[PDB]
């Protein structure tokens, strides 16, 4: 039981700070070919960087 | 002997190819393995 929690508008290609539900960082957002499943929330590479 | 010496260079040279074809170059791929395996450590040590 908590309060609600707000949303901005999401911005591309450019240089923001991001928080997705959790999961914060820095970097550019871009539209991808990638497919998840269904129940997948974010992806990683070898290194295990998201 | 210069027809018969000519011709054992030629086709020794053109073994070289099919031996190539088949690896023989391990020593130049451990470097390119171990960097890779170095930087790949140090990537993960950020977990």
């Amino acid at each position: 039981v908590c309060g609600p929690k707000k949303s901005t508008n999401l911005v591309k290609n450019k240089c923001v700070n991001f928080n997705f539900n959790g999961l914060t960082g820095t970097g550019v957002l871009t539209e991808s070919n990638k497919k998840f499943l269904p129940f997948q929330q974010f992806g990683r590479d070898i290194a295990d960087t998201t | 002997n210069q027809k018969l010496i000519a011709n054992q260079f030629n086709s020794a040279i053109g073994k070289i190819q099919d031996s190539l074809s088949s690896s023989a170059l391990g020593k130049l791929q451990d470097v390119v393995n171990q960097n890779a395996q170095a930087l790949n450590t140090l990537v993960k040590q950020l977990s």
